[PDB]
Parts: C-alpha cells; structure tokens; sequence
RNA sequence: UUUUU
RNA sequence: GUCGACGUACUUCAUAGGAUCA
C-alpha cells in the first residue's frame, strides 16, 4: 500500500531531526569557555527554580543530608584542591577564592538545621449557556450615512 | 474602548461583535463586569460572582479611615479572613454576611460595621436583578434565601480568584523589584504602602520611576505585615497627594493561572523551547512536541514581562507551533519516561 | 559551678576514662586505619570504656550501604550503648547536653564547631584524630 | 600484558559487588585463584563457585552474596617475616579482626592468623575484610 | 463632585 | 660604565564571604 510511504517519511523526519540535535550538541561539547559554561550554568539554574522543577526536600531528606556532610566533612579547607590553593597564596585572587567561597557556602547549607493548581477551562463549555436581529441590521442599513499549486492562477 | 472590549473578548481582530461580546451586552453591567458572569458558572461559583459583582457595580460601601480606630479594625478583621490578599473579597464578605442578617437587625449591623446603608441597599436590589436575568435567560421567581450563600471552598477561592482575573486580565501589575531589581532596591524596613508597583501595558517613559504605583492606604495589605505578592490585579488609578499614583487592589493571581487566563487573549506570547538538564523537547511526532517556554505578558514600546516557565503541548500546525494545553509537571515528568520506556 | 571542677581544671576525670564517640571520629579512625580501643589508650594511657548514643547510633544507620564498616566496628561489643531521653536525632546537641549534665565525658570528635563549643565548655577534654593517631586537648593527666 | 590473573579476578569480584550483581564471571582462572577464593569461601565472604573448563586457562563463576566488603591484591608478593606480619595487618586492615591477610606460605595458601597458629611465613598474597 | 439602564 | 644575560638573596600587590540589626 501507499502507506508504506508516510511510514518511510516520518522515520525520516525522524533520523534527521536527531541529527539536528546531533550537530548542535557536538558543537556544544567544543566549547569548554569557563565564562559561557558559567553563563549557562546560572540560566539553567534560574529556570529550575523558577519553574520549581525540583521537589521540596523533606525533613528526613535533610537529615540524611546533613549526616554524611558532618559524617565526611568533605566541604572544609582540608580538602586537597582548597589546601593546594592556600597553601601556595593561589586564594589572593578574586576567581580562586570565588570558588573556594562556592564551596564554602554550599557546606554551610548542608549543615543548616454568621458563618461569615486548578486552571479554569473558560471555553464555551464552561459558559453559562445563556439564551435570548438582521431585521435591526435593515434598520441600520436604513440609516445609510491550494489555488494554483500546480497549474496556472 | 476597542482595545479593552478586545482584551475582554467581545470584539474580534476586526472590531466586530464575538458571541461572547453579543452576550455581555445582555446584561445592564459594564463589559468588564459581564465577562467575570461569563467565567462564574464553575462549580457553583455563580452567587459569589454575582455579589463580588454587585458590590462592585454599586461603589464601595465601606467607610474609609480619612472619612471618619479600634471599632473601626475589629469589622474590617471579621471581613478580611477570607482572604488576606484580597480586597474584593471583603466586598464578597459583607455582602454575603448581609443575606444572613434579619430585615430588622440589619441597619444595627451595617452602622455597627461603618457600612453605607444604603449602598448596600442596591447591591442586594442589584443581586436580585443579575439573579433573575441569569436563571430567566438559562433555563423565574426569586425569593430572598436564594441570596444566602456558603463560604466557598479553597478550591473555590482559587477559582474566583482567576474568574476576576478574567474582566481584569489588563489590569495586572507586577512588583517593580522583579523587573528592575537595580531601580526598585526593596528592603525590609521599607513600608508595604510605599513598594512600588508597574502595572502592564504601562507606557515605556525614560524615567521608569514615572511608570511606579503604589498601594492604596485603605487596602488590607498595608496591614499585612509581610512582603507583598509578586502580582496584583487593580480597579482605577489615582493620583495620590504627594504626586504618587495611587492603586485600588483587586486581589493577587499566580503565575501560571495568569498565563492560563491570557492564553485565550492576546496578551501572552511564548519563547522559544528552553534546553537543560529537565527541561527538554520531548518529540512525539514530526508535527507534536511537548517542551517548556517561557511565556511573555503584555502585547518595544510599553511595558511586559516573562512569566513563570510553563510546560507546553505544541502542534506544529501550519508549519507555526501552537500551544494546545498546559501540563502539570507530573505529566511532563511521566511524559519524558514513557518515551524512554 | 560543678564541684568536679577547680577554676579550669576538673578534678573528677580519673583513669578509667569514659568517652563519648562522635560519628565522624568513626571515619578518621578508619581513614587513618586506627583501632578505636587501643587508639585511645594509646593515646591517653589509660584503659577508655567507649560510649556511643542512640542519637549518633541513629545517624550511622542512616548513612546506607556505603559507611557499613562504621556502623559494624559501632556495634562492637565494647562498645557501651548510652539511653538518649530527648526527641532530636541531631547529635552534636545531644552530647553537648550531656557533656553540660555531668562532669565525667572525653568528646572524641572532629567537628570543628562541635569542637568549639565544647571548647567553650570549662573542664570537659576534647579527643581528636588528626595525622596518625589519637589527640587528647584539654587533659592535664598525660 | 596481562601480568597478574589475581589482581583481575579479584577486582571483577569487587565491581561485581558495587553493582549488586549477585553473580561475576572471571576469566582466566589459575590455581592460586581457587585457593584464594577457597580460603574467602571458608571465611564465608563468598558463596559457591563452578570452574568452567574449555581445555584452556578455563573460567569461573562466583556466586556473591553481599558480605564482602573489599578484596585486594598486594603487588609485588613481598616476603614477609613473622615479625613483619603484624605490620602488614595494620597496614592493609582497618582494625585489628576486621578481615584477613592471605599469605602464600611454604605450607600453602592461608589467612594470617592460621600462618601464625602453624609458626609459618612467606610471600603476602593479598588481603580480604 | 456627579451619575446610569 | 649608575651596561646586558644568568645565578643567588630578599621586598611587594593581589582576602574577604553569608545571616541579622540601624
Ligand atoms: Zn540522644
């Protein structure tokens, strides 16, 4: 049957569609800047919360949270990489000690302790359906004052 | 007038009459005022419509401060605990809490609230009236009980909410600090009466301070105590002793429910399909996609905002992409793993 | 004032010593492949009777699959269980409280704000792991 | 190259255990592989295995069982003293019962502790806890 | 200030 | 010669961050 075809069209539309994808994250990947990886990382983060794609921790989620942070203390100077960059005044600098400060912040969090959504559907069917004219449009009136796809048009 | 009976839905593009606009004029009540009765009728929320209505219709029947303390707040306490962020639900209240009063207690009951005893008067003639238009013209003798009326639900108090939203979707205003945090420098000393304010469709001045309002004195948010909401719907505008324009509450609407209300306008335009980790283009077909944007309120000229991101049904219809419905983000999660699975 | 204390120094800590374990000793100890019993009497030279409570107990459990060898190593037969009569998990609360009860607890931890606070704390000795093995601070016997 | 059959058989062991995997297959197998995993067997760390013979080097299959809580190879095979095996406990074990040292002795292949209770001492294996 | 089906 | 390179020895500049309060 001719429908064969359409099946052969979508899985085309498919493949290319994924390699439209595929370009665009290889090019993507390439790109290894600090500042635009920065950039993107802060707008993703912004919509998140904004959009509030992320549960609620409840207190237990916490709780363990807060555990293994004081079970390890895995977000303090002596850590490696925060000890090689003190250790060396590699901190002096703003960017360095932006990331040893990052890291900083994000531990503290861990360790924080008369009786006087549902959208609305405002199409028709919700209306009130309401009930009660060209004869007073001829009073108003007695006012007074695909073609050519193929072939040629 | 053309622009704001278009924002309301009763004129098309072309200036001419929609079916909606053809059934406001059947009532004897301002266009913004018929299209909130032409979103009441869910779930039984009609009478509260009606007399949020009414109340409105007539003018305000509370007595304010300047007009005239103790006995003045405890009336005012008993009629804003429906709400703390809505002024039009205090009308709600005591128009509501009047249907509940005996015929001869009730002027002890509207001078012991500061209530013009008259205003009132007409809103309940005015109840009536509305009452019998609306069941004469669905399906008419009405007696006073049928003005009696429960207290509505949460659910119903969310729904109101957005059913007002709808004769007032022009008149929503945004904190300024969300738009222009460098401009509006709020701070937690700062009086709630003097946060300002931007409302949509504001015309773009050089000077944005020119564009701020500010809360009414008479509003309950004053009294609040803490920061107030991201976006308030307001009645009229007016210019404030001291030069500052001045902004009658209405009542406070969430992002998405706003966005829902001015999906069917033309006040809301949608970005392009965000990219991130979460947020992703699902592709059902060539044709279908589900993905998350950013939806845009208001029409480089005046003033519009981008709303809380949403998630999307897009049909690529006519080769342009077409926002069908909104989803939750159960859906959209439960979506991404059964194209997974 | 607790009787069991003169100006700084606390006359009612004697050999043997009772010391309380905090959960993130347990790993230091490990890291460092110390035995607890003998770290500690290494450390100080005295036999320790190791006291664990209900509170860091509840925390080591917590912790999963991961820290396994922590929580076996605490239920060593050694080492004593103590009762804990308060509602909260949290156990830098829970032995500081008990620390400030009675004057007779080695806090073996590593914590630097628990350390603080204990710090703050007259005539209660502060136990650490650090380098290769144990540290006792505030302890004039030794 | 391939230097050292143990050290692989025994780190397939290991990720077989990350993973939950309640079964690893190990190839190529050797005498002193069944030795090892006879004396962590005895111990009781690992359950049953099969030895799969293909007229070559040949394979096995270990059933785990989730008490195994590390196994390592101690490359090169130093020689080891009685007075230096003491050492090596403290070293590779985190306590002092928590798990074995397996030395290949002139007697065989055992855990330490059955070295000393025999008075006998040798090249160190590896370590099991 | 007014004021309307 | 107030010379160049290198070696050696020293000096110096880049440290504040979060919360509350006025
Ligand atoms: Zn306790």
């Amino acid at each position: 049957p001719e429908e064969m075809r359409k099946r052969t069209t979508e899985m085309r539309l498919m493949r290319e569609l994924m390699f439209r994808e595929e370009r665009k994250a290889r090019r993507l990947k390439k790109i290894k800047s600090k500042t635009y990886r920065k950039i993107k990382k802060k707008e993703l983060m912004k919509n998140r919360e904004l959009a509030a794609v992320s549960s609620d921790e409840d207190n237990e989620d916490h709780d363990i949270a807060r555990a293994k942070e004081r079970m390890t203390l895995k977000h303090k100077t002596n850590s490696k990489w925060a000890k090689d960059m003190i250790k060396h005044g590699m901190t002096n600098d703003a960017e360095t000690r932006e990331e040893m400060e990052e890291m900083l912040r994000q531990g503290e969090r861990l360790k924080a302790k008369n009786p006087w959504d549902l959208l609305l559907t405002a199409d028709d069917s919700t209306r009130l359906k309401i009930v009660d004219f060209k004869q007073q449009d001829v009073i108003a009136e007695a006012f007074a004052g695909l073609p050519g796809w193929g072939e040629w048009a | 007038a053309i622009q704001l009976l278009q924002y309301l839905g009763a004129l098309d593009n072309k200036e001419m009459i929609t079916e909606d606009g053809k059934k406001m004029s059947l009532f004897p009540l301002s266009p913004r005022f018929s299209k909130m009765l032409l979103v009441s009728d869910e779930k039984a929320c009609l009478p509260y419509i009606v007399a949020i209505v009414s109340a409105l219709s007539v003018g305000d029947p509370f007595i304010n401060e300047f007009e005239l303390r103790s006995k003045f707040y405890k009336s005012r306490s008993q009629f804003s605990k429906l709400d703390k962020f809505s002024d039009v639900f205090r009308l709600l209240s005591v128009v509501s809490a009047m249907d509940y009063v005996p015929k001869e207690q009730k002027e002890i009951f509207m001078k012991k609230n500061f209530l013009r005893g008259k205003l009132m008067e007409e809103i309940v003639k005015l109840r009536k009236q509305l009452m019998y238009i609306i069941k004469s013209n669905t399906s008419v003798v009405i007696r006073n009980e049928d003005l009696k009326s429960d207290i509505p639900s949460v659910i119903q108090i969310k729904l109101l909410k957005q059913m007002i939203c709808a004769g007032f979707v022009d008149h929503v205003a945004v904190r300024a600090d969300v738009l222009f945090p460098d401009d509006a420098k709020i701070t937690n000393r700062t009086s709630i009466i003097n946060i300002p304010y931007i409302p949509v469709l504001a015309t773009r001045t050089p000077n944005i301070e020119d564009c701020f309002v500010y809360i009414h004195p008479t509003s309950i948010l004053n009294n609040l105590g803490e920061m107030p909401p991201k976006y308030m719907l307001y009645y009229s505008l007016h210019l404030g002793g001291n030069n500052k324009t001045r902004m009658n509450t209405l009542c406070d609407i969430a992002s998405t429910p706003l966005a829902n209300i001015a999906r069917k306008g033309l006040l809301l335009t949608y970005s392009k399909p965000l990219t991130g980790q979460g947020l992703k283009t699902v592709n059902l077909s060539p044709t279908e996609r589900y993905c998350y944007v950013v939806p845009r309120f208001g029409s480089d000229l005046k003033i519009g905002w981008d709303l809380n991101p949403i998630a999307v049904h897009q049909k690529k219809q006519k080769g342009q992409w077409t926002v069908i419905k909104f989803i939750t983000r159960k859906g959209f999660q439960t979506i991404t793993g059964e194209e997974k699975e | 004032v607790s009787s069991a204390l003169f100006f700084q120094y606390n006359q009612a800590i004697k050999p043997p010593y009772q010391v309380l374990i905090d959960t993130n000793f347990i790993n230091f100890s490990i890291q460092k492949k110390v035995d607890i019993v003998r770290g500690m009497m290494d450390c100080l030279l005295a036999k320790c009777n190791p006291l664990i409570t209900d509170c860091v107990m509840a925390e080591l459990e917590k912790l999963g699959p991961k820290y396994r060898i922590a929580l076996k190593l605490a239920r060593d037969p050694r080492i004593k269980r103590l009762s804990c009569s308060h509602k909260g998990t949290y156990a830098d609360d829970c032995l500081v409280h008990r620390v400030l009860q009675h004057k007779c607890y080695i806090v073996a931890t590593n914590d630097a704000g628990l350390k603080q606070r204990i710090r703050k704390i007259p005539g209660i000795p502060l136990m650490s792991v650090g380098g290769h093995a144990y540290v006792i601070e505030k302890l004039p016997d030794v | 190259t391939r230097s050292s059959v143990l050290a692989d058989a025994l780190n397939a062991i290991n990720n077989a255990e990350k993973t939950g995997k309640r079964q690893v297959l190990i190839r190529p197998s050797s005498k002193v592989i069944i030795k090892f995993l006879q004396v962590m067997q005895k111990h009781g760390y690992i359950g049953e295995f099969e030895y799969i013979d293909d007229h070559r080097s040949g394979k096995i299959v270990v059933q785990l069982n989730g008490r195994l809580n590390k196994c390592g190879v101690i490359s090169p095979r130093f020689n080891v003293k009685i007075g230096d095996i003491e050492k090596w406990t403290a070293n590779l074990l985190p306590a002092r019962q928590f798990g074995y040292v397996i030395l290949t002795t002139s007697a065989g292949i055992m855990d330490h502790e059955e070295a000393r209770r025999k008075h006998v001492s040798g090249k160190i294996l590896g370590f099991v806890y």
